[PDB]
């Protein structure tokens, strides 16, 4: 608990420091960092192309989706504050999702040991409590305290919400809702068109939770199929 | 201004006829210093800012030397299309304040 919270005040106090520095204008250029696809600059020159009465589109230098011109719209004077918050954002979602996902894990290794279809002596590779206490806090940090990570968020490049909307689909597909998944991974693909492919994964998954059996002869398999496609393609 | 012009007609036959063709002939030196003309009340300068081969500006100079009286100026740039413009960058400035263009 508390050092969760510990974690993320260091992040947030870092990030600020780094907001203030000489080498904000450095970071903000770098072709390791932005893309054409990613760059702030290209936000306001589309923010002020519209002022102008001139389409952003008609020109060659932005590639902005609408719905990141109405946030920035309404949210120009904010900016700094928007990255922190998404970046804390996506690093609670992934400690949670692990926490869950550690649960189903040791439940899954326990239930296999009394069918006893494990060796007799495979002892050192099975999982124990101690061992995964501390997993999903270390997962945050890694997030949180990566370079790449702060020099993404002070630049204030557009990659960050696409990365705070990967780790929403991953929780709630975890948590097991197929609806809010479905929506997430929609708003993903609308961002960037590749992540698409993660659509299958999740739904095995989905299945998986549900206990339905994945064969070929099945009926409750493509029910579910079908359901959660329909979601995704109509979101 | 006032100017006055030496005309030499070259229809008249006082002046060319065919034993005799003309050759004109004109004193001129810099003149000093003082009794030099006043320069001109418009004039221009173009230059390139910065150094390196990723990012750069375009600046232009205009000058008014009037005494008391402002006039108004119609600017055209043309750029191509390899050197991509940022059109949120674009400042005016006269006497270190904002001049705001009646058109654009
Ligand atoms: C809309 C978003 C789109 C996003 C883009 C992505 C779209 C592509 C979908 C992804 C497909 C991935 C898998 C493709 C290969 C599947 C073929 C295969 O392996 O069959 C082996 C197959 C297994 O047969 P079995 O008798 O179950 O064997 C059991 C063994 O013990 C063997 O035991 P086993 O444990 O090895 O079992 C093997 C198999 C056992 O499982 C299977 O047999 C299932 C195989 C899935 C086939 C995929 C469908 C066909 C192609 C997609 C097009 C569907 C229609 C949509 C198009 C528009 C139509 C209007 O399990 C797998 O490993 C298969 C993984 C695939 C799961 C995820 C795929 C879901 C598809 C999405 C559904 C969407 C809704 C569909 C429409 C619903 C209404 C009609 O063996 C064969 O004989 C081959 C078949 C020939
Ligand atoms: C392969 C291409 C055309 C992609 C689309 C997949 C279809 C081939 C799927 C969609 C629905 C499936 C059918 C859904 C349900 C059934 C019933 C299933 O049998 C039962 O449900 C019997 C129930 C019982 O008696 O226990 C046999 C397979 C079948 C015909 C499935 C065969 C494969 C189908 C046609
Ligand atoms: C409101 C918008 C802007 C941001 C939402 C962030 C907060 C409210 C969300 C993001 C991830 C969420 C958590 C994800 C998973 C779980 C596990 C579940 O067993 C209890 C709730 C709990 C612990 C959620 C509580 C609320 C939560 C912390
Ligand atoms: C604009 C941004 C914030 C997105 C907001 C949520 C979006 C994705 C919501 C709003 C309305 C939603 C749709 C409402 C109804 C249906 C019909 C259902 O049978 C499948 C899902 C589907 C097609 C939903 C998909 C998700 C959806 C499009
Ligand atoms: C030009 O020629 C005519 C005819 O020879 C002559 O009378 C005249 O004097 C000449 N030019 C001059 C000096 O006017």
């Amino acid at each position: 608990a508390a050092p969760l919270v510990l974690v993320l005040v260091v992040a947030v106090t870092v990030r600020a420091a780094l907001f203030r520095s000489s080498l904000a204008e450095f970071i903000s250029e770098r072709v390791e960092v932005v893309s054409p696809l990613s760059s702030w600059k290209r936000v306001v020159e589309g923010l002020s192309l519209l002022d102008l009465g001139v389409s952003p589109y008609s020109g060659a230098v932005f590639h902005e989706t609408p719905l990141i011109i109405y946030l920035f719209h309404f949210l120009i004077d904010y900016a700094e504050l928007v990255f922190m918050i998404t970046d804390a954002l996506t690093a609670i979602a992934l400690y949670f999702a692990i926490q869950d996902f550690n649960k189903v894990v040791f439940k899954k290794q326990k239930l296999l040991l009394e069918l006893d279809q494990y060796a007799p002596d495979v002892a050192e590779l099975i999982r124990t409590p101690m061992e995964m206490r501390y997993i999903p806090l270390k997962v945050a940090l890694f997030y949180l305290l990566n370079p790449y990570t702060i020099l993404s968020c002070v630049a204030k490049s557009t990659c960050a919400i696409n990365n705070t909307l990967i780790a929403f689909f991953i929780l709630t597909t975890i948590k097991g809702s197929a609806f809010l998944s479905a929506i997430f991974l929609a708003l993903a693909t609308y961002q960037s068109l590749y992540p698409l492919t993660l659509f299958v994964p999740g739904l095995l998954y989905l299945l998986q939770r549900q206990y339905i059996p994945v064969k070929m002869k099945s009926k409750a398999f493509w029910i579910f199929s079908w359901e959660y496609a329909m979601m995704y393609v109509g979101s | 201004t006032r100017k006055t012009y030496a005309i030499y007609d070259l229809l008249d036959t006082a002046m060319i006829n065919n034993s005799r063709n003309l050759n004109i002939q004109l004193k001129w030196k810099r003149p000093p210093e003082n009794e030099a003309p006043p320069v001109p009340f418009l004039h221009a300068q173009r230059y390139v800012s910065g150094y390196g081969l990723q990012k750069g500006e375009l600046s232009t100079l205009l000058y008014n030397t009037h005494p008391y009286r402002a006039f108004p100026v119609l600017l055209l740039d043309t750029v191509p299309w390899y050197l991509r413009l940022y059109v949120h960058t674009l400042t005016i400035t006269s006497k270190g304040k904002e001049n705001k263009p009646s058109y654009i």
